[PDB]
């Protein structure tokens, strides 16, 4: 067994962290006080869930978790909230003043004053680890903290822990719920600075999650609680293989060998089905065929794009519930004949399948209904470069007038980092275009 | 349509299904602390130019 | 990013500043003694942004009252909420400033400024995390205009990393104490474009026209004008004072609203427009709030938004209404009038909502626009300035206090430069 | 007030559609790069489909189907027809065709079926084309195999129809152009008015290099062909006149002899690529107007030549067709305060 440390940076990272650790606890039957009745090796062990939880003499199960925000409001809610007992106070790190939606303020200015403390609290958990695999890093592209501090943290984690793997859960900016107008600037700056420090990054467009909540949960105006419980289900599907007995995606290095053959093209598309409202009186349950088929509807994707007009380099299916290999193979065989699934000339046209027989766990009084089978598809398709094109365009519109640049230069950043960050992104859009056309 | 490396256990199963085969400087602690100090220098410069202007 | 330190300077600064503390103390459940007799908890969640907690669990405004004559400030003590204010925060000289920028900035004002900065320091030291400062002042007199801008300069020197926010009342021949207002205003705007992060342009021309044309008041008083001011001030400070999905501060407002550091002069708007006392009983519908709040007639700065383009917009909906209707209407305005919103700042309109409505209305919208049309305000005051300055008319009042013609020529120039920059981004 | 933008200033058809939309007073036009459009009348190259359908509070429609170029570029059309099971290699309405690169490639497989039409004593003449801008029709192809192992792009070598149907008086050639509108629901709408682009020079079986009696393009008939506008104005025969001729001269109708085969090839071609280009469950919607170009042979068999993704209409029809694009493709999605088209639908049970 090899430990994984989760790091939650900024509001987006922290709130999504809450959502995931709440769900993980319900899945592993860990209670809010941190007690796990089912765990009969008291005071330790090397079970699969110990990847995510350490143990104390009193039989308390504690996340391998660091929360970091440059402002206390959101982590104060964790500190006084339903899971207050679960966390070690030293895992919850806050400053006094936030990065005011400014990459440069989060990275250079307020960053520097807190980076060494954070790395010290990260080193305390790494020292309670017999064999650290590496890190799961949760953040927004859009936030000054989410963007700017995360990229400083990632540069240093590469230095202090060079052999260890680093995965991202990254919230891509959507105007309908965004707070700031400079999120395209923050997004590009942090992508550029973070790109070589990240083995595998799962991007979630708040736009996709917002519309899944409207369309499939019948929620007029989805809140962060709505978006976050849905996102936490998808993260739980992706991480289940690290926390459960299995032979697929068993360690963080396998995510890279299975999903990322080209190291820069490290942005796998997550598709998830089914999403069903808990207030829907009558729901006729969906088959292995119907939900595998739903993994090829853009309307179910974490990012809206069109996999038909790209190529695949890797495709995993992660099933939860009453699924058996025969149904998957029949489902998969039907789906090839109906849909455009083109792989790159230099990859096997294949799927890697993982089945965990425990159906998805839903939070009591949540918006998501129990289902007897769900799937999360992780496909590395070139179609996701559509998200980079949208974002780079927004960036070019603003940067052409140097609109808001003065806020970044005022925090000690050079106008040149903008055009450097945008060149890297032009190079990234080109890599995707070469591979996929 | 070939089904391979089927692994089973109490918790679930995993396997790979294949249809067609192939149609065939992470910088130092030092360099970082120089970037962060260079930025702080430009910030202290810009603040000195303001306090000079205000002194005028 | 908790505490805001408020300063009110001169007659207008203090009359408007007082009505602010009246209106905002009623919204947060605070009585004229400092005792909280409220009922909601959204009231006290961020009370510390504007109030210090004192002995007895009492709330005292983080407010400093500055004048070069005692008149208006003895009228604040006397007024309804006078007793709320910390008595040590009343700083006054005795000479007055005679509607003279030079007396405020260079002679009478310098004598008193250091006293003000001591009380500013006593409030700032007590602060867990100071966001910065908001100042209420006219630009047309001597104290608020000339001393107020001297303060702003000293405060930036001593707190250069804190946000400076002003509610700056612009003068108008329609509501005019003296001929020298264009002089006082042009000298003040020069200071404002250098030394503030964000300025609410509150145009006495607009407040008069709303009182006459819309509210049907034949003879509008400073009370009628100050009703519109106190409603807007409540409006634009909502997301600083109340918890919502947007928990804003003066910095985040500045970063998101100001794309170029000199273009930080906001055109505020309010709906529905009320004349005090007689308030109609027909609650306004979200479509109506949205149409009015963006209407020229609802703008507190006498500019036509159709003669410019919106760089950025912030909109506050107050009361119990459909979140979904608010997003629908806000998207309808932009998609239906998309020419008037720069294409080179994507998603430049941001909307917040607050359940607590202002006293006397079930539903209200407050508008904050960084429009390039605000140039019209600055061109108006430039024309009034040049009409006199071409003949050095009334200048003796200023040369008598040590000022040189040069300083007037420099200020004329900075303001005309400001107008060229607004023009620059109107034709992008 | 619905909003549109115009990003192809040279589009004959959409110039006229923007005009008809304004003239309703329910559509205003925005600046090219204003992202807050309902309708994009888009560029021909690198249309940024990835920026469509991410504008909250705006249903967005574009006048192109992403992926439709598979049907509308020569070499890809040949690969599509040869590789798609639903239009086999046997496919009886496409001329035998081979994709050939300048020095993947089919050249080895081209000579096997070509050198059976030496042994066969069959009239073994071909054509080669790109995607009269450099066309050649040679008997043996000493020239063709070499001609464009020389010039820029990849090329298609396509059976030449030696024995075409002959319009009289004239002993001349033609191609038929049909306009097909695919709406957002993937309704396939054939416009009832087609056009025969005609040669004016009698067809010559022995002199092939005379690209005048062999090539039927509107451009070529004004420059090289001297009998322009002799029989019909201007080398454009419409459907009333061609129907009448077929009735008078062969005793059939346009409907039976030709149009059943055209309707079959159109619905066969578009139903093939439907799963690749459909916008049914997408976050933006596509329509597109195609120009299908057919050759009729002397036994009255229709053959598909090429599909055009950015076609121009013929002068008199602009008014009618463009109004139809609005009624069917635009007003269906964005509604205001005798159909022009024949809907191609077939549900045979087997
Ligand atoms: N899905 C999701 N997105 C969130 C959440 N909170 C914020 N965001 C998004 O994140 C972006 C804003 O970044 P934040 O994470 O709030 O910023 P921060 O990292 O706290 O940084 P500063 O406040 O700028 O110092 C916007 O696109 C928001 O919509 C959340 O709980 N869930
Ligand atoms: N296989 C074939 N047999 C007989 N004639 C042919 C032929 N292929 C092409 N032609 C002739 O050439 C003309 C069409 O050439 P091509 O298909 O390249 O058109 P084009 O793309 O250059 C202009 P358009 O886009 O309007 O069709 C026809 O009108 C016909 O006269
Ligand atoms: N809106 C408003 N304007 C005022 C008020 N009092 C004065 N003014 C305007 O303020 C200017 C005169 O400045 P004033 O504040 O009296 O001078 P000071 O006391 O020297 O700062 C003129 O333009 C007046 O029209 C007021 O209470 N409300
Ligand atoms: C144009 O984009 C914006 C405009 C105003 C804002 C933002 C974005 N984002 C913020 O965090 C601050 N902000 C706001 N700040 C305040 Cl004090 N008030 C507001 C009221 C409505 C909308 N926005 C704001
Ligand atoms: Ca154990
Ligand atoms: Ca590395
Ligand atoms: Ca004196
Ligand atoms: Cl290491
Ligand atoms: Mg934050
Ligand atoms: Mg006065």
């Amino acid at each position: 067994m090899r430990e994984c440390i989760s790091i939650h940076v900024g509001q987006a990272g922290v709130q999504i962290g809450n959502a995931c650790w709440e769900l993980y606890c319900l899945e592993h039957g860990i209670q809010p006080d941190g007690q796990m009745p089912s765990d009969k090796t008291i005071g330790g062990g090397d079970d699969s869930f110990n990847t995510f939880f350490s143990e104390t003499g009193a039989g308390k199960h504690v996340p391998r978790a660091v929360f970091v925000d440059l402002e206390p409001t959101v982590i104060d809610e964790v500190r006084t909230g339903t899971y207050r007992q679960l966390f070690h106070p030293e895992q919850l790190i806050t400053g006094k003043e936030d990065a005011a939606n400014n990459y440069a303020r989060g990275h250079y200015t307020i960053g520097k004053e807190i980076i060494d403390l954070v790395l010290d609290r990260i080193r305390k958990l790494a020292d309670q680890c017999t064999g650290l695999q590496g890190f799961l890093v949760f953040h927004s592209f859009g936030g000054g903290t989410g963007s700017g501090f995360t990229s400083l943290l990632m540069e240093r984690l590469s230095v202090d822990y060079g052999k260890k793997s680093k995965l991202e859960f990254s919230i891509y900016p959507a105007p309908q719920v965004s707070t700031a107008v400079v999120e395209p600037y923050n997004s590009i700056l942090t992508t550029h600075t973070t790109l070589e420090h990240s083995d595998c990054a799962f991007m979630v467009d708040n736009e996709a999650i917002y519309d899944i909540c409207r369309r499939n949960l019948d929620i007029e105006r989805p809140t962060y609680t709505n978006l976050n419980r849905l996102i936490s289900q998808i993260v739980s599907s992706i991480t289940a293989s690290l926390r459960f007995d299995g032979a697929l995606n068993v360690d963080l290095t396998e995510f890279q060998t299975n999903l990322v053959p080209y190291p820069r093209i490290h942005f796998p598309l997550a598709t998830y089905a089914p999403v069903i409202s808990a207030e829907k009186a009558y729901h006729e349950q969906l088959s292995v065929a119907e939900i595998t088929n739903a993994c090829f509807e853009p309307a179910n994707q974490m990012v809206k794009c069109d996999p038909r007009h790209g190529k695949y380099m890797a495709c995993c299916l992660l099933y939860r519930g009453d699924v058996v290999p025969k149904d998957v193979n029949a489902a998969i065989a039907t789906i090839k004949t109906k849909r455009s699934i083109q792989f790159v000339d230099w990859c096997p046209t294949g799927f890697k399948v993982g089945i965990n027989y425990q159906p998805p766990t839903v939070v009591p009084g949540g918006d998501l209904a129990k289902v007897q089978r769900a799937v999360c598809m992780l496909s590395n398709t070139t179609a996701i470069a559509e998200a980079w094109a949208r974002l780079d365009h927004k960036f070019d519109l603003m940067y052409a007038k140097r609109a808001f640049v003065h806020w970044y230069v005022g925090e000690g950043m050079e106008e040149g980092e903008f055009s450097e960050a945008r060149e890297d992104m032009a190079a990234l859009e080109k890599d995707y275009e070469e591979v996929g056309v | 349509m070939e089904v391979i490396e089927l692994n089973k256990c109490t918790s679930g199963q995993s396997f790979e299904v294949i249809l067609k085969p192939p149609s065939f400087r992470d910088p130092s602690l030092e360099e970082i602390q120089k970037k962060l100090e260079a930025a702080e220098e430009r910030r202290k410069y810009q603040e000195a130019e303001l306090l000079k202007h205000l002194a005028e | 990013m908790r505490e805001i330190v408020h300063i009110q300077a001169g007659q207008c600064g203090n009359q408007i500043g007082a009505k602010f503390w009246e209106v905002i103390s009623d919204e947060h459940g605070i009585d004229p003694t400092g005792s909280y007799h409220g009922d909601s908890d959204l009231q006290l969640e961020r009370i510390n942004v504007y109030y210090n907690e004192a002995t007895g669990n009492k709330y005292v405004p983080r407010a400093i009252l500055v004048d070069l004559e005692p008149g208006t400030m003895d009228s604040v003590r006397s007024g309804p909420f006078g007793q709320i204010f910390r008595p040590d925060n009343f700083v006054f000289g005795q000479s007055g400033a005679g509607n003279n920028w030079a007396k405020g900035h260079y002679t009478e004002g310098a004598e008193l400024v250091d006293s003000v900065l001591d009380v500013v320091r006593k409030e700032s030291e007590s602060c867990d995390c100071l966001q910065g400062f908001q100042l209420t002042h006219s630009l047309g007199g001597g104290t608020g205009s000339g001393m107020g801008t001297l303060l702003i300069s000293k405060i930036r020197e001593e707190y250069p990393d804190r946000i400076m926010n002003t509610f700056s009342v612009m003068p108008s021949p329609k509501v005019s104490d003296t001929v020298v207002e264009p002089y006082n205003a042009t000298l003040s705007v020069h200071q404002l474009v250098e030394n503030t992060d964000e300025t609410y342009c509150i145009d006495n021309e607009a407040l008069y026209d709303i009182c006459f044309r819309t509210l049907k008041l034949t003879t509008p008083t400073y009370g009628d004008l100050n009703h519109l001011v106190s409603a807007t001030m409540s409006g634009v400070t909502t997301c600083l004072r109340f918890p919502g999905q947007l928990n804003a501060d003066l910095r985040k407002l500045a970063v998101n609203m100001v794309p170029f550091p000199r273009l930080h002069f906001f055109m505020p708007g309010f709906a529905p427009l009320t004349s005090r006392g007689s308030q109609q009983y027909r609650a306004l519908t979200v479509p109506e709030l949205t149409q009015q709040m963006f209407d020229s007639k609802n703008m507190m700065a006498a500019c036509d938004p159709r003669h410019g383009r919106y760089l950025t917009v912030a909109a506050i909906f107050r009361g119990r209404m459909s979140m979904k209707e608010v997003d629908e209407q806000m998207l309808n305005v932009q998609n239906k009038n998309s020419s008037y919103f720069v294409e080179w700042i994507p998603n430049n309109v941001k909307t917040a909502v607050c359940d607590i409505p202002p006293r006397g209305l079930k539903m209200s919208a407050t508008f904050i626009g960084n429009s390039t049309a605000i140039q019209e305000l600055f061109k108006r005051i430039s024309e009034q300035f040049t009409a006199m300055f071409r003949r050095k008319a009334f200048l003796h009042w200023y040369t008598g206090e040590g000022m040189d013609e040069m300083e007037f020529t420099e200020a004329e120039s900075n303001m005309n430069d400001l107008v060229s920059e607004y023009q620059q981004y109107q034709d992008a | 007030m619905y909003t549109f933008v115009v990003r192809d200033e040279n589009s004959s058809v959409y110039a006229e559609v923007s005009r008809l939309l304004l003239a309703t007073g329910q559509w205003k036009r925005l600046r090219k790069d204003n992202p807050r459009f309902n309708l994009m009348l888009g560029e021909r190259n690198r249309l940024p489909f990835g920026r469509l359908g991410h504008e909250p509070g705006l249903v967005q429609l574009v006048n192109y189907y992403r992926g439709a170029d598979k049907l509308c570029r020569k070499a890809s059309l040949v690969k599509l027809i040869k590789t798609s099971p639903e239009l086999s290699e046997s496919c009886t309405w496409f001329p035998e065709s081979y994709v050939i690169y300048p020095t993947t490639d089919e050249r080895e497989v081209f000579l096997a079926a070509y050198n059976r039409r030496r042994e066969g004593r069959e009239g073994n003449v071909w054509i080669a084309k790109s995607s009269g801008e450099g066309i050649l029709i040679s008997s043996e192809a000493s020239e063709l195999l070499d001609f464009i192992d020389e010039q820029g792009q990849v090329h298609v070598i396509q059976k030449y129809l030696e024995k075409p149907l002959l319009l009289e008086p004239g002993h001349r050639k033609f191609d038929i152009r049909s306009w097909v509108l695919v709406d957002h629901l993937y309704n396939i709408y054939l416009y009832r008015e087609g056009v025969l682009r005609t040669s004016s020079e009698p067809y010559n079986s022995a002199n092939f290099q005379d690209k005048t009696c062999h090539l039927t393009n509107h451009c070529i008939q004004k420059e090289y062909s001297k009998n322009y506008g002799r029989y019909e104005e201007g080398n454009e025969m419409f459907f009333e006149e061609f129907n009448q001729y077929l009735m008078d001269a062969l005793n059939t109708t346009l409907e039976n002899s030709i149009l059943l085969q055209i309707k079959h090839i159109i619905r066969s071609c578009l139903m093939c690529i439907e799963p690749a280009i459909s916008t049914k469950h997408l976050h933006y919607q596509s329509f597109q107007l195609f120009g299908f170009d057919f050759m009729v042979d002397e036994e009255l068999k229709v053959w598909l030549i090429e599909v055009n993704g950015a076609p121009a209409c013929a002068q008199k029809l602009y008014a009618e067709l463009c109004q139809g694009i609005v009624d069917v493709a635009i007003s269906s999605v964005f509604p205001l305060a005798t159909s022009i088209f024949i809907k191609l639908h077939h549900h045979h049970h087997h």
